């Protein structure tokens, strides 16, 4: 098994567009979901609230659809509660709370994509591991 | 004067490294269960027997590797390279797991061979043979934990594999599976091993603090003779003290160093007991009456009971990756799982 | 070559220092070299965390020891404990580095160049260790430089910019101390409180004046006992209690670091006023706390009614009574309601976790940190994988708090056990046994049997 | 003593380290060599990272049977193609 | 509760107090050689 | 001589069948409180909550346990780290109910032992003796603490302090492997290596100088029978037992020097067990062992697993079943 092109291929909108990512951004992001993100969602999880994991399938069914890059990077610039209703940037890391949430700052749109990029690729790889918790490791 | 007493001859001479006719068998043996081990653990995978990564090679640090056993459809297969299994496949017979029994073979008999070396040489020096019999301790213990407890078993699969963290596994395989803690032989080898380290510490710092004044120097060490008559710390000194610290004191040397063969050494065997009972599956896992009443009583709880529910735990949460043969699928809900973790 | 081998010292190499204890010259040597590691260390590791220091990352996220030690200070932090300069960090490895290249120099030059013995060379630093007057003058120095020290801490909280409170109101912050607690009963009260639970003893000090103020009575103590030391000699009773010999003092001084070190171990475990967890991360009971209180809000956001919510052992799932009563969170953490917090206090009534406040009252910024804090508990395995033992690899973090606790565990045990060695032997050689027993004078052998 | 030389002899002479000097490194690159032409892979059936699964395969090759169990393997490894 | 609480306390300072006198008590000269440790 | 003088004598007295001491002085009420109250609470006391939710557990013979099951249990997690002793209880009824026995027995027995220590440092001083016993005895004691006071404190409670029973040990033992990986902590390891080893070398040691006794009876009569208590002479042929054993291995593995050998047979054990305290000691403060969960990856990225993960896999299994009805949320963070 190997990673491949193929599997560095994720959806880039809601549209149908998909976007193949390099190795090394595959590695970027790796690294920096590991920086800014890992302490809570470790494996595809969330820790303060087990109840949303970061699988596809519930990515896809939050409002607005988070199974997407541009999703994604609008998440981690303006945050929402999953039915899309609430505004939560002063509880949870994003663009717009940078300045709560210092480990954002230095965070360039190159790298949300790649986080991005990292949340939808890992459980292509993964599978059940990825959003599962203990019972998958 | 003939062939055989001129090999005994060249056997028996005093060189660096004794080899003796009891050389013939152990040196080989050991050798080749060493080397055995440091391929395995260097190069060799366990994907096909465990699907597990064990090399360096892998990525494997000195912790993970191992050699591990053959997968449990091998049964109590020899392995032989030559045999029906391999069929002189050096390369097949890796991945088999052709080194466990390789290792588990020639260690046993490099065992036996080191066990003549111990009589040979007690023999040729002139000394009682009580090296080579507190000896029979590893003995058994490696006899009963390699061989007979596997051969209860299914398979070699169930048998340790060669490993440190393979090693941690059995252990708690056994914890959970046999709850081997509760079984009042494995109690008597714990006994034995921490009262033999006990023995080894107070004897050690005893005589180190009995010392007669032999030399001038405040650095105690040179101030003996291996030559000399006499004892170099004092008995009688040290049997007051303890005497008056713990109330009872050896007064006999001779007794003394027995005993400090007798504690361990019989540990082991004990232990060794218990082993080839949980071949069998037959434990010491429960206590029919706690059972009872507990079934009865649901507020009723010991240690005991505490116990079992972390065995049951084990079980569930290790079976379907460590006994992959099985195909064990749990769905998440059949898991047993306190509240919230 | 004096004294170099085990013929002419009655020492093996092992035991090589040993040869010292006679020759004042090279064994000020000896110890001035050891004093400039001891600053090479400080120096040398301050800038080694400097050049990996991200300052928009927690210093907790980043291994860092030694600069959350300056920052609590007040050097180069701001409100929250946000890394504002760090030039600060800078100076202060810069000239530790520096300075022991002269305190290495000195201990060089003595230990292989300089007299070999200092007695006649000069009778103000030589020394015999059965010369009670001299050794008490000596221990008067070094209690006054101490005593200095201690001030200098009262002068850089009250003069020079203040030190880093993390009780600050309307968040941590850098705040000169100018009302330092001098009351007696008050300072020395902490000297007499339980070391049990809730009460901690001298761990449980929780506001900067008390700190401050501590240490303007031990620096006083300090220059007053070290003159004391210099004016007097020991007196009878003294004389007649102790062994009077440099590996007794040696084994003395021993025992006092042991106790220290355990001290510390439990200072950094469980303090959060002289260990901000801005700076070294939350504490365990402080971590534990705020999982109780993110589930509490989280669980609340969603329509529960924590206050009356029964868990399934009949306790509050979120909320229950400490044995005296006051309201705590539930869960295993009940263990841990001793724990006072900054993000948390807000929250308290005077019966403890106040229900009202706790529906009406909580600010997001409180939400974050427990989040952050839960998120951030000191557990952790030996090759830095953050988290419960089980957890898979990912984050990178053991807290700073578990490293100087069990670092400090470790060198106090064994301390202790340094102690017991150079005391046991300190009392075998001034009675002279330390080589072992007289064969035509066993003590023994002149005894009664026992029965 | 025993007859042989003693090693603080053998190991402090210049001998030893014109031989050793030699035959030490090459012993070493030769293992190193053994690891990096890939050999080592070959010679006792480990896999390399890509061949532990084949691409969208995510079951472990288990050997099941005893006696073809050498076919078994075969088999597996013609799986990734 | 209390009666027990006066009283242990009595019993461990006397015990403690016995403890410490008795170190105090010229101990280094209770050995069987060198007694002049002053 | 005044009475207190006299007094000092006797507690000091070199010819009591059992030595007192100062240390003694203290040691004996304390380790005769800490017996009393064990035995009494070992074979009557009534069921105590040891985590705090309601949920008494049985310890005593007769409430239903055996030797093996039965156990002193530790105080109630309500209590946490709070000083419980029997004059903070409302009535004795309510101090059984919550594990005041523990903390009276575990904290007199921890002084107790101490003294122990302290003891056998006087009594060697008394002798005329070389002082060092004592340190090797600090290894045992040191475990002791670990268990019964440092992981308490870390932990913040004492409702995590070893049970004083055999099955209990055994919880102890499993919550612990659960929590912290011990198996994979080097400073355990080297406590294996410490008692495994002094196990090896207590039998070694037993079996060479046995091999060289030299012959001083007759085959109907016990060898111990040639040795005399305080005879000069040492009993066996210290020659011989390294002729023996120099050539089992070779020459320069062997010891020729009795005080360099029983120097080794000190340390070796009490070193190693001294790691194991520090072991329990430090992970008291959760640094754990070492964690090489999903180490090994492929080129795709799926996880390989090795010996480390079936260990993590089971180490699971523990975590979520213990104290089953304790925890509320989802991390255990004591
Ligand atoms: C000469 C010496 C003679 C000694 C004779 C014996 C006398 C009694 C000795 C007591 C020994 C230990 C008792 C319990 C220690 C303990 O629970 O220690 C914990 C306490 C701290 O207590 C904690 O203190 C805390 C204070 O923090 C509070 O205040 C803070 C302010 O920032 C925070 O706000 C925090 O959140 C808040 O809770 C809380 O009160 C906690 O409830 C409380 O448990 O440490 C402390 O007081 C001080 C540290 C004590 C040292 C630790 C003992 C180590 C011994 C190891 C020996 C090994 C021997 C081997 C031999 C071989
Ligand atoms: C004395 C040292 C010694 C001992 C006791 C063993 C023992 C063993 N070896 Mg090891 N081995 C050794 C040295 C030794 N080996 C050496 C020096 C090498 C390097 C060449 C090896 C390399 C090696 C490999 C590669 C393997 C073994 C294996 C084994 C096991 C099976 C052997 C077997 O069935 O033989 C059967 C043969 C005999 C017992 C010979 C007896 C001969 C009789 C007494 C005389 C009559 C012979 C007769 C005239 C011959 C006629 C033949 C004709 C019909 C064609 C057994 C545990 C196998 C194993 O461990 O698999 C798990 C295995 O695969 N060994
Ligand atoms: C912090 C650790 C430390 C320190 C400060 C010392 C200091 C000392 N040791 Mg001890 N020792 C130590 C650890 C230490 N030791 C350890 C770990 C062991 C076991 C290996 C010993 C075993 C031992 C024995 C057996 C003896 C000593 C002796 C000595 C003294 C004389 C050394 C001498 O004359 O050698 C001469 C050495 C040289 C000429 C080589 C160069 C040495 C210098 C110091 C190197 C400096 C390097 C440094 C980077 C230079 C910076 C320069 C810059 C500032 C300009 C000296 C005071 C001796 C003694 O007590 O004599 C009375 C003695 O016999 N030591
Ligand atoms: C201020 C602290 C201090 C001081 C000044 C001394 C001073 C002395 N000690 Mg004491 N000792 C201490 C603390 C101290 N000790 C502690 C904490 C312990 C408990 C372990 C001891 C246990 C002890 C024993 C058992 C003995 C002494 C002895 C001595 C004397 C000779 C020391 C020597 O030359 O060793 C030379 C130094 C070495 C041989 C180095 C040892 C190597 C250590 C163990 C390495 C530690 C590992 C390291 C921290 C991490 C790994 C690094 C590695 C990877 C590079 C000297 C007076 C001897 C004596 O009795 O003299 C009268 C003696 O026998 N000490
Ligand atoms: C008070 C002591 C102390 C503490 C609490 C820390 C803590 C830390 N260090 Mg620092 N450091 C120290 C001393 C200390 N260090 C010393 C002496 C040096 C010079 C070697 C350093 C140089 C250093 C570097 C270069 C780095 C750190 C880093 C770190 C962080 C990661 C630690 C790690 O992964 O360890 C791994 C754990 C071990 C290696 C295990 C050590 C176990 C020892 C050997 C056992 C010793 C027992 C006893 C002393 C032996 C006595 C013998 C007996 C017979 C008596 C952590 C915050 C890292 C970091 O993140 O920086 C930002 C980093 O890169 N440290
Ligand atoms: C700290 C412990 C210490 C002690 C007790 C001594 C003691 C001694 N030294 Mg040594 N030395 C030391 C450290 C020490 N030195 C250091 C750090 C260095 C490197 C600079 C040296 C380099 C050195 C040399 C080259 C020589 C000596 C000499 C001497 C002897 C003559 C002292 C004298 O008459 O000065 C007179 C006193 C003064 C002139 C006043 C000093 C003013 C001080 C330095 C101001 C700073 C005070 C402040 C407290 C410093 C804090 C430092 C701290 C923060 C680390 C005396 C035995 C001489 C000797 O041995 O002759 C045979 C000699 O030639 N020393
Ligand atoms: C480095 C610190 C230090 C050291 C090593 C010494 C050493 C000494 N002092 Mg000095 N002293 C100091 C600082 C120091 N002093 C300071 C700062 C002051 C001013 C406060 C003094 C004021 C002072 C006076 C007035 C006297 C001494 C005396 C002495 C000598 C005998 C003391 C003794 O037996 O203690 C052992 C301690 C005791 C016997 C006290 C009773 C024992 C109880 C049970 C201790 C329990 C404490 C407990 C374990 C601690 C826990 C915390 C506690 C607060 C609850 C000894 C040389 C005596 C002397 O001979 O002077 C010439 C003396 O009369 N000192
Ligand atoms: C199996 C087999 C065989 C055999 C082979 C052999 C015999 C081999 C050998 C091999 C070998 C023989 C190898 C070796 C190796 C080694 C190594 C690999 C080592 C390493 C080391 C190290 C790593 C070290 C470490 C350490 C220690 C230990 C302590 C001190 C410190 C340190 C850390 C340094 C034959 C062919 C018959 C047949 C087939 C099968
Ligand atoms: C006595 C003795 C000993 C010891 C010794 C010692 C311990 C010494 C020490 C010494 C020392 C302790 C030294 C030090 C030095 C230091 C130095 C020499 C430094 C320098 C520095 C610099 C040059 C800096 C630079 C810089 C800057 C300025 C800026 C930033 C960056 C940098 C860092 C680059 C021994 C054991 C061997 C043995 C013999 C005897
Ligand atoms: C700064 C500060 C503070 C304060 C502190 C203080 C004020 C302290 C003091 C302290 C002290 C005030 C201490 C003391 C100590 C003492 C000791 C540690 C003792 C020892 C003793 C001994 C060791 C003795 C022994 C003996 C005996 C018992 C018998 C007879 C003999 C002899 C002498 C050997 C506070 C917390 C507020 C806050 C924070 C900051
Ligand atoms: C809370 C702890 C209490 C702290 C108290 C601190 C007190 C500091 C001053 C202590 C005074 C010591 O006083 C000490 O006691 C009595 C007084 O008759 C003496 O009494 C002793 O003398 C000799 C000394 O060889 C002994 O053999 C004899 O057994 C005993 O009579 C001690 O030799 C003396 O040194
Ligand atoms: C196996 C041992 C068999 C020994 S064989 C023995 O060997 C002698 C020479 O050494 C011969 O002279 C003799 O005839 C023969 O029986
Ligand atoms: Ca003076
Ligand atoms: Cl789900
Ligand atoms: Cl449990
Ligand atoms: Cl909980
Ligand atoms: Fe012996």
């Amino acid at each position: 098994a190997e990673l491949t092109p193929e599997v560095l291929t994720v959806p880039l909108n809601s549209e149908g567009k998909t976007i193949t990512l390099t190795e090394k951004q595959y590695l970027e992001g790796k690294r920096l979901f590991q920086y800014a993100c890992a302490s809570c969602h470790v494996g595809g999880i969330t820790k303060t609230n087990p109840s949303l994991d970061l699988r596809t399938e519930t990515l896809a069914l939050a409002t607005p659809p988070r199974d997407n890059i541009e999703g994604l990077v609008d998440y981690m610039k303006n945050p929402t509660t999953y039915d899309g209703e609430q505004e939560i940037a002063e509880v949870h890391p994003s663009l717009r709370s940078a300045d709560i949430f210092p480990k954002m700052r230095n965070l360039t749109e190159k790298d949300l994509v790649a986080i991005a990029g990292h949340i939808l690729v890992e459980p292509k790889i993964l599978g059940d591991k990825w959003g599962g918790g203990k019972v998958y490791y | 004067r003939g062939w055989f007493d001129i090999l005994d001859d060249w056997l028996k001479r005093d060189r660096f490294v004794f080899v003796g006719w009891s050389g013939i068998l152990l040196f080989p043996c050991a050798y080749l269960a060493l080397g055995g081990w440091l391929t395995g653990t260097t190069f060799v995978t366990s994907w096909y027997t465990h699907g597990l990564a064990s090399s360096y090679l892998e990525g494997c640090n000195f912790l993970t590797v191992a050699v591990s056993t053959p997968a449990n459809s091998m049964g109590h297969s020899l392995l032989l390279l030559w045999g029906p299994e391999a069929q002189g496949d050096f390369t097949r017979w890796c991945q088999l797991g052709g080194l466990w029994t390789f290792i588990a073979l020639h260690g046993a008999f490099g065992l036996i061979g080191f066990m003549l070396r111990q009589f040979e040489i007690a023999r040729l020096v002139g000394v009682r043979p009580y090296n080579a019999i507190a000896f029979s301790a590893p003995i058994a213990v490696f006899v009963s934990v390699f061989l007979i407890y596997p051969l209860g078993q299914s398979s070699w699969f169930f048998a340790p594999s060669f490993g440190v963290a393979a090693i941690f596994r059995f252990l708690l395989f056994f914890q959970g599976f046999h709850n081997w803690t509760l079984n009042p032989f494995h109690m008597m080898g714990v006994a034995g091993v921490l009262g033999g380290a006990l023995l080894c510490a107070i004897h050690g710092a005893t005589v180190e603090n009995t010392l007669f004044q032999d030399g001038e120097g405040a650095s105690t060490f040179r101030a003996f003779n291996p030559t000399q008559a006499e004892e170099t710390y004092s008995m009688v000194t040290a049997n007051r003290f303890w005497s008056q610290i713990f109330g009872i004191a050896f007064s006999n040397k001779r007794w003394l160093h027995f005993f400090m063969l007798f504690v361990p050494v019989t540990g082991l065997w004990m232990s060794a007991i218990g082993v080839v009972g949980l071949a069998l599956n037959l434990r010491s896992y429960d206590f029919i009456s706690q059972e009872i009443r507990a079934a009865e009583d649901p507020e009723f709880e010991t240690f005991y009971t505490k116990n079992l529910l972390l065995n049951e735990g084990i079980r569930a949460w290790m079976a379907p990756q460590d006994q992959p043969h099985e195909n064990f699928v749990f769905p998440e809900e059949v898991l047993p799982r306190g509240n919230a973790l | 070559a004096t004294n170099r081998d085990q013929e002419s010292s009655g020492f093996a190499w092992w035991a090589g220092n040993a040869r010292l204890i006679n020759l004042s010259g090279k064994l000020l040597g000896a110890h001035v070299a050891h004093a400039g590691l001891i600053v090479f260390w400080a120096g040398a590791m301050t800038l080694f965390e400097l050049a990996h220091f991200i300052p928009e990352k927690p210093m907790y996220e980043q291994g860092l020891i030694l600069i959350p030690h300056i920052a609590t200070l007040g050097w180069g932090v701001g409100p929250g404990g946000e890394v504002v300069d760090t030039f600060p960090f800078f100076v202060v490895g810069v000239v530790h580095l520096i300075s022991s290249a002269v305190l290495g120099f000195g201990g060089v030059y003595h230990a292989i160049r300089g007299p070999e013995t200092l007695e006649e060379y000069s009778s103000f630093f030589g020394y015999d260790w059965k010369d009670k007057n001299k050794m008490t003058t000596i221990l008067g120095f070094h209690l006054i430089v101490l005593g200095i020290g201690a001030l200098l801490l009262v002068a850089k909280a009250m003069f020079f910019g203040g030190l880093y409170d993390t009780w600050a109101p309307g968040g941590g912050d850098v705040r000169v101390i100018t009302n330092p607690t001098l009351d007696p009963r008050v300072i020395f009260g902490y000297l007499l409180k339980s070391p049990f639970g809730g009460e901690g003893w001298i761990v449980s000090v929780n506001n900067l004046e008390d700190v401050v103020g501590g240490h303007i009575w031990i620096g006083l103590i300090c220059i007053a006992g070290g003159i004391w030391h210099i004016l007097t000699t020991p007196f009878g009773w003294a004389r007649r209690a102790f062994i009077w010999s440099g590996e007794a003092y040696l084994s003395y001084s021993l025992g006092a670091l042991s106790m220290m070190g355990f001290i510390a171990t439990c200072f950094v475990w469980f303090n959060n006023t002289v260990y901000p967890s801005e700076f070294y991360g939350p504490t365990g009971p402080e971590a534990s706390q705020a999982q109780a209180m993110t589930f509490l809000i989280r669980d609340q956001k969603l329509g529960a009614n924590v206050g009356s919510a029964q868990g399934p052992t009949g306790l509050g799932k979120y909320l229950m009574r400490s044995p005296t009563g006051e309201i705590i969170f539930g869960g295993e953490t009940m263990r841990f309601w001793d724990f006072r917090g900054p993000w948390l206090e807000p929250l308290r009534g005077p019966n403890g976790l106040d229900l009202n406040k706790i529906k009406n009252d909580i600010q997001p910024w409180q939400e974050r940190r427990a989040a952050e804090y839960m998120t951030h508990a000191p557990l952790g395995s030996l090759n830095s994988v953050g988290g419960v033992a089980t957890e898979i690899n990912s984050v990178n973090f053991v807290s700073p708090r578990s490293w100087l606790a069990t670092s400090h565990f470790v060198l106090a045990f064994f301390f202790l056990v340094g102690h017991l060695w150079h005391a046991g032997r300190a009392r075998a050689a001034a009675a002279g046994f330390e080589k072992g027993i007289d064969r035509e004078s066993e003590p023994v052998l002149s005894m009664p049997s026992l029965d | 003593t025993t007859g042989e030389r003693p090693f603080s002899d053998i190991i402090t002479s210049v001998r030893y380290w014109v031989i050793h000097s030699i035959t030490i490194p090459a012993l070493f690159i030769a293992g190193w060599l053994f690891v990096s032409t890939g050999l080592a892979y070959d010679v006792f059936g480990t896999p390399r990272p890509d061949s532990y699964y084949a691409q969208e395969q995510r079951s472990i090759p288990l050997v099941t049977d005893r006696f073809e169990a050498k076919q078994q393997v075969e088999t597996f490894l013609e799986q990734l193609k | 509760m209390e009666t027990l609480k006066i009283t242990v306390y009595i019993v461990v300072t006397f015990f403690v107090l016995l403890f410490v006198f008795g170190f105090l008590s010229g101990d280094p000269a209770r050995n069987p050689k060198r007694k002049d440790l002053e | 001589a005044n009475l207190w003088e006299r007094f000092c004598n006797w507690v000091t007295s070199t010819d009591n069948r059992l030595y007192v001491g100062w240390f003694g002085v203290i040691m004996i009420p304390t380790l005769l409180a800490a017996t009393i109250c064990f035995v009494i609470a070992f074979i009557a006391a009534p069921p105590v909550d040891i985590d705090g939710i309601r949920e008494p557990v049985s310890g005593s013979l007769l409430y239903g346990n055996n030797i093996i099951t039965g156990a002193v249990v530790p105080s109630s997690n309500a209590i946490g780290l709070h000083f419980y002793p029997i004059w903070e209880a409302a009535s004795l009824d309510e101090w059984l109910y919550n594990g005041g026995p523990y903390q009276l027995i575990i904290f007199h027995f921890l002084l107790g032992a101490s003294c122990y220590m302290g003891r056998q440092w006087e009594l060697s001083y008394r002798l005329g003796m070389r002082p060092w016993i004592c340190v090797a005895y600090s290894a045992p004691l040191a475990s002791a603490f670990a268990v019964f006071l440092i992981y308490p404190i870390g932990q913040g409670s004492f409702s995590d302090g070893m049970p004083l029973g055999i099955s209990g040990t055994f919880n102890f033992m499993i919550v612990f492997q659960a929590e912290h990986n011990i198996l994979m902590h080097p400073f355990h390891q080297l406590g294996v290596a410490g008692v495994f080893g002094g196990a090896l070398f207590c039998a070694m040691h037993g079996s060479l100088v046995t091999s060289s006794l030299i012959r001083e009876t007759t085959e109907t009569e016990s060898a111990n029978y040639g040795y005399k208590f305080g005879q000069e002479e040492e009993t066996y042929n210290i020659v011989a037992a390294h002729g023996y054993f120099g050539r089992l291995i070779f020459q320069y593995a062997s010891f020729n020097n009795s005080r360099s050998l029983h120097f080794f047979l000190a340390a070796w054990p009490v070193v190693g067990v001294w790691f194991a305290a520090l072991g329990i000691s430090t992970m008291a403060f959760n640094l754990n062992g070492f964690n090489f969960n999903h180490s090994v990856i492929d080129a795709k990225g799926n996880v390989i697993n090795t010996w480390a993960d079936i260990i993590n896999r089971a180490n699971l299994g523990m975590e979520v079943m213990h104290e089953r009805n304790a925890h509320n949320f989802p991390l255990d963070l004591a």
